[PDB]
RNA sequence: GCGGGGUGGAGCAGCCUGGUAGCUCGUCGGGCUCAUAACCCGAAGGUCGUCGGUUCAAAUCCGGCCCCCGCAACCA
RNA sequence: CCGAGGGUAGGGCCCGUGACUGGGGCGAAGUCGUAACAAGGUAGCUGUACCGGAAGGUGCGGCUGGAU
RNA sequence: UGGGAGAGGGUGGUGGAAUUCCCGGAGUAGCGGUGAAAUGCGCAGAUACCGGGAGGAACGCCGAUGGCGAAGGCAGCCAC
RNA sequence: GAAUGCCGGCAUGAGUAACGAUAAAGAGGGUGAGAAUCCCUCUCGCCGUAAGCCCAAGGGUUCCUACGCAAUGGUCGUCAGCGUAGGGUUAGGCGGGACCUAAGGUGAAGCCGAAAGGCGUAGCCGAAGGGCAGCCGGUUAAUAUUCCGGCCCUUCCCGCAGGUGCGAUGGGGGGACGCUCUAGGCUAGGGGGACCGGAGCCAUGGACGAGCCCGGCCAGAAGCGCAGGGUGGGAGGUAGGCAAAUCCGCCUCCCAACAAGCUCUGCGUGGUGGGGAAGCCCGGGUGACAACCCCCCGAAGCCAGGGAGCCAAGAAAAGCCUCUAAGCACAACCUGCGGGAACCCGUACCGCAAACCGACACAGGUGGGCGGGUGCAAGAGCACUCAGGCGCGCGGGAGAACCCUCGCCAAGGAACUCUGCAAGUUGGCCCCGUAACUUCGGGAGAAGGGGUGCUCCCUGGGGUGAUGAGCCCCGGGGAGCCGCAGUGAACAGGCUCUGGCGACUGUUUACCAAAAACACAGCUCUCUGCGAACUCGUAAGAGGAGGUAUAGGGAGCGACGCUUGCCCGGUGCCGGAAGGUCAAGGGGAGGGGUGCAAGCCCCGAACCGAAGCCCCGGUGAACGGCGGCCGUAACUAUAACGGUCCUAAGGUAGCGAAAUUCCUUGUCGGGUAAGUUCCGACCUGCACGAAAAGCGUAACGACCGGAGCGCUGUCUCGGCGAGGGACCCGGUGAAAUUGAACUGGCCGUGAAGAUGCGGCCUACCCGUGGCAGGACGAAAAGACCCCGUGGAGCUUUACUGCAGCC
RNA sequence: GAGCUAGCCCUGGCCAGGGUGAAGCUGGGGUGAGACCCAGUGGAGGCCCGAACCGGUGGGGGAUGCAAACCCCUCGGAUGA
RNA sequence: UGGUUCGUGGAGCCAUGGGGGAAUCUGGGCGGACCACCGCCUAAGGCUAAGUACUCCGGGUGACCGAUAGCGCACCAGUAC
């Protein structure tokens, strides 16, 4: 039947991307939190 | 003059739907409209705050002019009398001599290719709008400003009129279309005449669909659904209510009067609505 | 299993707060009426379901026994 | 080919009968009240409506076949 | 062809009397109702009196033993 | 040494289940160390509104070529979407950006919030919507509307010519719109041709034929032709379109009008450029100087912003046109022509799937376009088949039980069973014919029945064309032929009678309930006078609504018909300027502490003092409730009538053993041979009853009852047959489970149901196909029950707070 | 976190073919004029039959599955909420 | 109402959301209600090293671990998945 990923390439960029991320006092503090682990990627792979 | 159809359908049984024997017109005035921005029953914060509401017929919003003291003395012609999906009362094109164009809501018995104008010194006559002060006592008025230059806000569904008791100083008395009796400023404009289409209220939609097309989504009873959401909700089979009727939030919901107690006009509402 | 009842012929007070049995109807005698009823004047009839106890004294307070309605009997 | 009639299916009229049910006629001495005939003790009758154990009552309008 | 009487009918308008209700005034111990009462209304100011407002219905006197209509029926006043 | 412990390793089950759609394979020839599995050829089967082709999304080199086979591939592998390497994606016109706006988002002004932040006009962002200039063929191993060829077009810059009051982010026009139905003429696409072109063919009994087989076009600027769309002209006045305006709007006048003209688009033609089959021979060469014509069918597509009707009344902004303002009128703009200039990103391949979403090369899911032919009434249905694409990545045998899917069956025909569950039957079209009841539509495909192929002869009407031939579309009559059978295969209702519930079409527990539940038009109550009530938010602000009582919120009831009785004592709500109570505050009789004293300091009575509560009323489609005992009639029985107690008042109409009746299979009647169900009645209704509505109701229902006809493998009662498995052989090879095991019956015993203890009995060692009685077999630390001063949802006149409101 | 799912908002797209035959209009009849009746035209509808598409009624299979909801037969809607 | 040891307590002190509202030393605050006396201090402006805390970083040292330990990572790890 039909699942629940659906990509979606705008979808993605708009939802959890780097400027989505950086307009919110929470979204900052997930890079915030990423970066201080030293996460390779802060933000989910999207080809635009 | 209501019309119905013939039992072909088990919905056609019942539906009725107006005559728009009245309507001349039957496309607006292109710089008249502009769009009606649906809202499903959702403020700003993209929450409902109006249950049930969404999914009607797309519409365009027709511009009416509620403050003809704008254009005192300027007589004009009634040009059409068209459909409006925003209101429940027809509306009319006017062409003013001024080469202006206007909607108004279009009172009963008014025809095509008659004048109408607005102001001190207007006949007491169906269209023509004055201050109350101007209207002769006993008239039957329609579209009436509620303070001077604020707009028109009584009296604007179809079939309704106002009606002139009397005056005491600044202000006139006016029996509302209600039943409620209202100091009313004199300087306040409104049309002479009632609101046509007077046989709306006779109209029986006839099936759920047509609820539908006009945006009325399903109400769903208080009964019908569990604790969680409701007062009367709950209950092992059916139940009756089990305590005071309640709406969704709690407040009791037959005779619980809602008005507040010391708000200003108070002072100027003389005797509550009738019925 | 828990609850309330049993008192002139009928239907109900009095029982809680021990000493005092009361109300309407009915019944019996008289009256009015041609006569009956209605109506008016008089009167009689209960030892309080029963046995046992407390008491100076029990319809009454406490225990059985007989009876009468009433409520309950759920989870598998 | 037609054809007595037989068969399949569906209709129409009549008669008889049916748990139970509706009122009706009748029947020497049952129970309830007293509606009508006297102004019958609320004049009566009436079409209709609503109500009531029952006769009946009441409303609206009508008739005199109503007394004084 | 010329005349007349009439609540004949239909439509729109409109006049005063009265009842009820509402606001103001003035005023106090009852009002109402019946065969007699009681229910009811009233010191939270009723009834009775005066001014104001709202609303519906029916048209006193003329009026008659009268008039009109085919019958049912038709009565303030005005116009069509 | 144990913790259903943690991590890792290796066992058992076991050479067992399985190897992923039952569309299907066989042979020959190649390659190679090795071949059912790779390549080629022939034969066979499967899809063909796809299982073929083209987009979009998502994926991201998977594309092409060479060289490879350890692992990946459910077997094999020489092959591959796999390993290694090299190559491959070409645009002014296609799509997006340098254009526009939609919801929404953001947000100079402004507003609000302890902080973080929330709003918000304009503006800006935002597309699969608007706008905008490329069609046909050729070429590569792999890209092509991109490269090439032919023929066309757009914008920008500069220049020349002619013309004009030029000029805007401002004014105006336009863009610009729904649903259903639909005209004319076209094009896409298709059928046929005795005409035109073509390699060839004559078989096996006949045919050298008006024979068979193949093909018979595509694009195109100006001009022209056919068909459409759009659009009146001039003048005078003018106060409106937030400045101006010659534009637009409004008034008058003349002329035009189902036209014409002007303009725009589609189609046809069109200079020119292309293409071009079978068959043979080796993707190519030939065929070929290929021919390229006539008739018919014909769109849902085009002309298009067409026409009609209806109500639920159907985006914006830019491009574009017109008007003018500053300005400037050496300018500037419009038109024609010429030269120059014209950027960034995508483009491979997969794409109903082995490359996307499902852990897998997974029978599942995935939006748009094309989707040929014949026949069946039509069609995208069904059967076969074209182009094209496949046989589904284990095979070979055997011919057992049993399972699955399928076919038939003597006589009977629901006797099966909770239930005709299941499976039969019926089945399309044409004609005949069709009941109760009904809201007059319906019920209705009621029911039931007749017809249906092929041949010859006669004839009626339509479309195209020409009025005729031809082709195509509807028919009518007569005579015959064959079979068991003519919708001859495939697709394609079983019907009737009678109850309950719900009016109806709809909606729901994604994944055990589709229903009588929810919704629904309709009825009622109630709140709301507008800065509405109500809702979300601390607020600002929103929704309500750019609505205004014929409206908006809340509640119950639920089409329609006939109806909806009595109780206001309690609770709720509503009305009540009195009275009672009443907090902070006011008031200060009267005290008190301290000081030498002025004083400073504390307590404090009467009395004035809101809402709320009390108190007086109203109110049921507000919450709710609507009795008991005893007696009585000239047979009996039963009580129309009476007595008395109690209540706020004692259940009305209608209905009733019911979706409600305990006793209960009540009792009587119906149906049956027989009826705990069913239907009709009765009424001592354990425990119906009137908007948590009462009683009915035509139509409707994958709802739940009961009966009958039809027909059957449901059954008596089973039999045979088919294929896929199971079985055997070759290849690959799991799983839960498992204290260890050398693991029998009875009768006893044992913590009370023993392979394991006692006594007896029985038993050579080891497997394979089968069956399920036991191993208190497996799975899941019972979901019932209880216990825990364990948790969570929910309720209220439990407690205590809080929002909100007064 | 609304790329699943529920509702709403904006903007696009889709629904083979066949059946039934409302209003209106026209003509005829009718009447004082009407209502109304008949025929033709017309093409309405939470109308009817049935693909695509959306569903999920009954049964069978599947149950360490092809599948953590699938497959086969049958069945509901299919111009509309 | 908060802070303090102070939970309304005999409840001062410090701070302050609301109302009332002075004085300039003969002014004003405090010494735990309040009063007297006796003392302490000078509010409603502001700045100020050091001694104190921490360890991304560097070095030194362990009756610290020694690849299931020691950081999650001794190794291309905040990676693969
Ligand atoms: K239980
Ligand atoms: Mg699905
Ligand atoms: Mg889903
Ligand atoms: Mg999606
Ligand atoms: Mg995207
Ligand atoms: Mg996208
Ligand atoms: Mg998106
Ligand atoms: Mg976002
Ligand atoms: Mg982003
Ligand atoms: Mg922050
Ligand atoms: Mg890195
Ligand atoms: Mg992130
Ligand atoms: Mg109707
Ligand atoms: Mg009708
Ligand atoms: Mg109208
Ligand atoms: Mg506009
Ligand atoms: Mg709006
Ligand atoms: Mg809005
Ligand atoms: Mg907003
Ligand atoms: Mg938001
Ligand atoms: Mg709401
Ligand atoms: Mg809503
Ligand atoms: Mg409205
Ligand atoms: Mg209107
Ligand atoms: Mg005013
Ligand atoms: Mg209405
Ligand atoms: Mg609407
Ligand atoms: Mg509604
Ligand atoms: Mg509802
Ligand atoms: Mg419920
Ligand atoms: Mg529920
Ligand atoms: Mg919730
Ligand atoms: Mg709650
Ligand atoms: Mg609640
Ligand atoms: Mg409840
Ligand atoms: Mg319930
Ligand atoms: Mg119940
Ligand atoms: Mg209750
Ligand atoms: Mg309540
Ligand atoms: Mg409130
Ligand atoms: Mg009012
Ligand atoms: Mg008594
Ligand atoms: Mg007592
Ligand atoms: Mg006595
Ligand atoms: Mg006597
Ligand atoms: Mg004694
Ligand atoms: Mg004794
Ligand atoms: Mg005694
Ligand atoms: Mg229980
Ligand atoms: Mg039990
Ligand atoms: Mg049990
Ligand atoms: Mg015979
Ligand atoms: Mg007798
Ligand atoms: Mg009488
Ligand atoms: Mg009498
Ligand atoms: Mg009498
Ligand atoms: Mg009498
Ligand atoms: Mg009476
Ligand atoms: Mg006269
Ligand atoms: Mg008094
Ligand atoms: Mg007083
Ligand atoms: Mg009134
Ligand atoms: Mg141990
Ligand atoms: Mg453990
Ligand atoms: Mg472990
Ligand atoms: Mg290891
Ligand atoms: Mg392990
Ligand atoms: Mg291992
Ligand atoms: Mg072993
Ligand atoms: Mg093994
Ligand atoms: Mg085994
Ligand atoms: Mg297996
Ligand atoms: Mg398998
Ligand atoms: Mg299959
Ligand atoms: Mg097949
Ligand atoms: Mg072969
Ligand atoms: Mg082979
Ligand atoms: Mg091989
Ligand atoms: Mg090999
Ligand atoms: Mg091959
Ligand atoms: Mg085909
Ligand atoms: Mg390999
Ligand atoms: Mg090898
Ligand atoms: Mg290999
Ligand atoms: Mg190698
Ligand atoms: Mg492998
Ligand atoms: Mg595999
Ligand atoms: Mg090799
Ligand atoms: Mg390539
Ligand atoms: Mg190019
Ligand atoms: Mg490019
Ligand atoms: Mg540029
Ligand atoms: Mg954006
Ligand atoms: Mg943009
Ligand atoms: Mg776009
Ligand atoms: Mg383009
Ligand atoms: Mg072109
Ligand atoms: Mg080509
Ligand atoms: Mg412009
Ligand atoms: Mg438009
Ligand atoms: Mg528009
Ligand atoms: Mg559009
Ligand atoms: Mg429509
Ligand atoms: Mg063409
Ligand atoms: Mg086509
Ligand atoms: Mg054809
Ligand atoms: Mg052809
Ligand atoms: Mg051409
Ligand atoms: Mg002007
Ligand atoms: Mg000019
Ligand atoms: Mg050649
Ligand atoms: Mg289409
Ligand atoms: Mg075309
Ligand atoms: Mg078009
Ligand atoms: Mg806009
Ligand atoms: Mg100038
Ligand atoms: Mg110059
Ligand atoms: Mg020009
Ligand atoms: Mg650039
Ligand atoms: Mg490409
Ligand atoms: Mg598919
Ligand atoms: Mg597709
Ligand atoms: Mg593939
Ligand atoms: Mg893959
Ligand atoms: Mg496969
Ligand atoms: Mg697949
Ligand atoms: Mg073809
Ligand atoms: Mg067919
Ligand atoms: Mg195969
Ligand atoms: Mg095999
Ligand atoms: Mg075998
Ligand atoms: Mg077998
Ligand atoms: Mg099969
Ligand atoms: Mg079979
Ligand atoms: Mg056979
Ligand atoms: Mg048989
Ligand atoms: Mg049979
Ligand atoms: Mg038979
Ligand atoms: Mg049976
Ligand atoms: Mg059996
Ligand atoms: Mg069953
Ligand atoms: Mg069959
Ligand atoms: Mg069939
Ligand atoms: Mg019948
Ligand atoms: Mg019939
Ligand atoms: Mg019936
Ligand atoms: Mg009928
Ligand atoms: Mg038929
Ligand atoms: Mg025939
Ligand atoms: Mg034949
Ligand atoms: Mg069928
Ligand atoms: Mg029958
Ligand atoms: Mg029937
Ligand atoms: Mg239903
Ligand atoms: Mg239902
Ligand atoms: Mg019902
Ligand atoms: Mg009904
Ligand atoms: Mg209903
Ligand atoms: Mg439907
Ligand atoms: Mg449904
Ligand atoms: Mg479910
Ligand atoms: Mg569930
Ligand atoms: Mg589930
Ligand atoms: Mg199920
Ligand atoms: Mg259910
Ligand atoms: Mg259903
Ligand atoms: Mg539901
Ligand atoms: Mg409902
Ligand atoms: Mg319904
Ligand atoms: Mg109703
Ligand atoms: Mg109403
Ligand atoms: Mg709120
Ligand atoms: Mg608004
Ligand atoms: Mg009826
Ligand atoms: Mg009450
Ligand atoms: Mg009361
Ligand atoms: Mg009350
Ligand atoms: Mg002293
Ligand atoms: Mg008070
Ligand atoms: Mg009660
Ligand atoms: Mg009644
Ligand atoms: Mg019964
Ligand atoms: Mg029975
Ligand atoms: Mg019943
Ligand atoms: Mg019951
Ligand atoms: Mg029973
Ligand atoms: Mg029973
Ligand atoms: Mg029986
Ligand atoms: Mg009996
Ligand atoms: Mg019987
Ligand atoms: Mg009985
Ligand atoms: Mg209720
Ligand atoms: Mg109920
Ligand atoms: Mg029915
Ligand atoms: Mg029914
Ligand atoms: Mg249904
Ligand atoms: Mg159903
Ligand atoms: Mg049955
Ligand atoms: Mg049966
Ligand atoms: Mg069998
Ligand atoms: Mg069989
Ligand atoms: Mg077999
Ligand atoms: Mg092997
Ligand atoms: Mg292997
Ligand atoms: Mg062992
Ligand atoms: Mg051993
Ligand atoms: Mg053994
Ligand atoms: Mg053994
Ligand atoms: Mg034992
Ligand atoms: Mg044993
Ligand atoms: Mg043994
Ligand atoms: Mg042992
Ligand atoms: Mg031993
Ligand atoms: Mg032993
Ligand atoms: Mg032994
Ligand atoms: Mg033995
Ligand atoms: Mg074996
Ligand atoms: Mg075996
Ligand atoms: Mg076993
Ligand atoms: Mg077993
Ligand atoms: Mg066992
Ligand atoms: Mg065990
Ligand atoms: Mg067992
Ligand atoms: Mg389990
Ligand atoms: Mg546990
Ligand atoms: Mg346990
Ligand atoms: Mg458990
Ligand atoms: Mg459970
Ligand atoms: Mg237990
Ligand atoms: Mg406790
Ligand atoms: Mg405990
Ligand atoms: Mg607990
Ligand atoms: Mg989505
Ligand atoms: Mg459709
Ligand atoms: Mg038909
Ligand atoms: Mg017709
Ligand atoms: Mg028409
Ligand atoms: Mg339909
Ligand atoms: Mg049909
Ligand atoms: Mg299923
Ligand atoms: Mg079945
Ligand atoms: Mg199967
Ligand atoms: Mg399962
Ligand atoms: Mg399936
Ligand atoms: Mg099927
Ligand atoms: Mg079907
Ligand atoms: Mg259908
Ligand atoms: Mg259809
Ligand atoms: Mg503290
Ligand atoms: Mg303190
Ligand atoms: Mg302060
Ligand atoms: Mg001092
Ligand atoms: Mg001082
Ligand atoms: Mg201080
Ligand atoms: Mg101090
Ligand atoms: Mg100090
Ligand atoms: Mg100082
Ligand atoms: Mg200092
Ligand atoms: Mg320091
Ligand atoms: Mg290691
Ligand atoms: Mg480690
Ligand atoms: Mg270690
Ligand atoms: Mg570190
Ligand atoms: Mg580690
Ligand atoms: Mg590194
Ligand atoms: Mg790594």
């Amino acid at each position: 039947m039909k699942r629940t990923w659906q990509p979606n390439r705008r979808k993605r960029a708009k939802t959890h991307g780097f400027r989505a991320r950086m307009r919110t006092p929470g979204g900052r503090k997930v890079l915030k939190r990423r970066r201080q682990k030293g996460r390779w990627r802060l933000t989910p792979a999207v080809r635009k | 003059a209501v019309k119905k159809f013939k039992p072909y359908t088990p919905s056609r049984r019942f539906m009725t739907v107006a005559d728009f024997s009245e309507i001349t017109k039957t496309e607006p005035e292109k710089s008249l409209v502009k769009p009606l921005k649906k809202t499903g029953g959702r403020n700003n914060q993209g929450r409902i705050t109006v249950r049930f509401r969404g999914g009607g017929h797309k519409r365009l919003y027709r511009i009416i002019d509620f403050k003809r003291w704008d254009k005192v003395g300027i007589p004009a012609k009634v040009a059409a009398i068209e459909y409006d999906p925003n209101r429940s009362a027809r509306i009319a094109l006017l062409h003013y001599v001024d080469g202006e164009k206007r909607y108004i809501i279009a009172p009963d018995g008014l025809q095509v290719g008659q004048q109408v104008v607005a102001g001190p010194d207007a006949p007491i006559q169906v269209g023509n709008a004055l201050p109350l002060r101007f209207i002769p006592v006993g008239t039957v008025v329609h579209a009436v400003e509620l303070e001077p230059k604020k707009g028109a806000k009584l009296a604007r569904a179809a079939g309704t009129s106002a009606q002139i008791q009397g005056r005491e100083g600044d202000y006139v008395i006016l029996r509302l279309p209600s039943g409620e009796l209202r100091k009313v400023h004199g300087e306040c404009y409104a049309t002479v005449g009632a609101v046509g289409n007077a046989d709306h209220k006779n109209i029986v939609l006839g099936k759920a669909g047509r609820s539908r097309w006009l945006g009325r989504r399903p109400h769903v009873r208080g009964a019908a659904m569990n604790p969680v959401d409701h007062p009367h909700g709950g209950g092992e089979g059916r139940a009756p209510r089990g305590r005071p009727p309640a709406s969704p939030w709690g407040w009791q919901t037959k005779g619980l009067k809602t008005r507040k107690r010391r708000k200003p006009s108070s002072r100027f509402i003389i005797a509550r609505r009738k019925k």
